[PDB]
C-alpha cells in the first residue's frame, strides 16, 4: 500500500529522468544545426 | 524554400519534443494514482 | 507524517515535470527561430 | 541591431527558461521540507 | 527501510532537478549563440 | 572554417548536456538501489 506507493514515485521518476534524456537529445541535434548555420554562412 | 532539409531537422527535433512531453504524461499519469 | 513525505515528493515531482514541460516549450521556440533564419539566409 | 525582434525572441525563450527554474527552486523548496 | 527508500527517492529527485537546470543552461548559452548569429546575419 | 569560435560554444554548450546526462544517470543509479 504505502510501499505502493513508493514504488509508484519511482516508475513515475523513472519516466521524468527519460523526458530529460530526450529533450537533452533534442538540444544536441539543434545545437549540430546552429553550427552547420555558422559554417553556411562561413562558406 | 528548401522542404527537404527543413522537414528531415524539424523530425528529428520534433520526436525528440514530442517523446520528451509524453514520457511526462506517462509521470503526470502514473502520478495521479495515487 | 510518513504518509506525509510521500505526498511531499508527488507535489515536488509534479513541479520538476512542469519545469520539463515548459523547458521543452523554451526548445521548440527556439528551433522555429532557427529554422526562421535559415529561410532568412536561403532568401 | 533590430532591437525589436530580438527583444520578441528573447523573451519568449526567456520567459520559459525562467519558468522552468522557478518549478525546480519549487520542487526542492518542498524537498527541503522533508 | 521504507524510511530509507523514501530518502533514496529524495536524493534521486534532487539530482534529476540538477540534470534540468544545466539543460536549462545550456538552452540559455545556445539561444545567446543564436542572437548573435542574426546580428552577424543583420551586420 | 572557424575552428577556435565553433570549440569555445561547442564546449560550453557540451559540457552543460553532458552534466545534464551524469545527473540523469545518477538519479537512474540511486533509483535502482530500491
Amino acid at each position: 500500500h504505502l510501499e505502493g506507493e513508493v514504488n509508484k514515485i519511482k516508475s513515475a521518476l523513472l519516466s521524468t529522468n527519460k523526458a530529460v534524456v530526450s529533450l537533452s537529445n533534442g538540444v544536441s541535434v539543434l545545437t549540430s544545426k546552429v553550427l552547420d548555420l555558422k559554417n553556411y554562412i562561413d562558406k | 524554400l528548401d522542404p527537404i532539409d527543413i522537414s528531415i531537422v524539424l523530425n528529428k527535433i520534433k520526436s525528440q519534443l514530442e517523446e520528451s512531453k509524453e514520457w511526462i504524461r506517462r509521470s503526470n499519469k502514473i502520478l495521479d494514482s495515487i
